[PDB]
């Protein structure tokens, strides 16, 4: 974690209007991701985020990963993988790495 | 030796699919190529520039035939919101480049500000070529 609140940080402020950031959930779409290689990255189902730091227009978030699965009890939301991110003001996500992929 | 700067400059303006916006948030680029760039998408001062480079940062979006069939599905299933922006930045032209020494923003509704019929917000990036 702590090596990305270093790359946010570094990111030039600005005087502007703060930005309504999107709180994507298992609920909603998730945005579009880029790994930092400016690949598209595709999830397996979506994500819910989780706010580290903010400046005005850019946030710092971890992202968690989600996969439905047809488990015993039923239909269910379980952890996929994660990854650092920060996001716009168009609400996508930007990966400062490969999502780590969560072990059973 | 007189030293040459050159004035770059882009506008976001209202469009009939909707608002151009000066941002950092810009898909399909990699760290390495927003690496310069403020928080607003604007490149920050004394930073070198070269042929391909990012000034400012801007999305668009995309014309009726661009997006995929099942990405029209999605956007009439979810709603306006499902809808992907595209790269439209201002980026250093082939044969220049340099440091840049000065930026200027103006946003439409300021007060004092006059932009053309259309424009939401202007800005302008100075660089000293080398």
């Amino acid at each position: 974690v702590e090596p990305y609140i270093r790359l946010f940080e570094a990111i030039p402020d600005a005087e502007t209007e703060l930005a309504t950031f999107y709180d994507a959930d298992l609920d909603t779409l998730p945005p579009r991701m880029f790994l930092p290689s400016g690949d598209l990255y595709t999830p397996p189902g979506p994500v819910r985020l989780e706010e580290i730091k903010r400046k005005r227009r850019v946030r710092l978030v971890k992202v968690s990963i989600y996969r439905f699965e047809h488990v015993g009890l039923g239909l269910a939301a379980r952890p996929y993988a994660y990854a650092y991110a920060w996001q716009g003001d168009n609400g996508i996500l930007h990966l400062y790495h490969a999502p780590v992929v969560l072990e059973d | 030796g007189p030293i040459h700067i050159e004035r770059y400059e882009i506008e976001a303006r209202d469009t009939k699919l909707g608002p151009e916006r000066i941002t950092r948030d810009i898909p399909h680029l990699s760290e390495a190529a927003l690496r310069d760039l403020d928080e607003e998408g604007v490149v920050r001062i004394g930073a070198e520039v070269k042929p391909g480079d990012i000034l400012v940062g801007r999305t668009s979006f995309k014309g009726e035939s661009e997006p995929t069939p099942e990405e029209r599905l999605l956007r009439s299933i979810f709603g306006e919101k499902a809808r992907d922006v595209k790269d439209t930045s201002l980026r250093v032209p082939p044969g220049e480049g340099g440091i840049v020494v000065r930026t200027v923003r103006l946003r439409r509704g300021d007060p004092g500000v006059e932009l053309k019929p259309g424009v939401r917000e202007v800005v302008r990036v100075y660089v000293a070529q080398k």
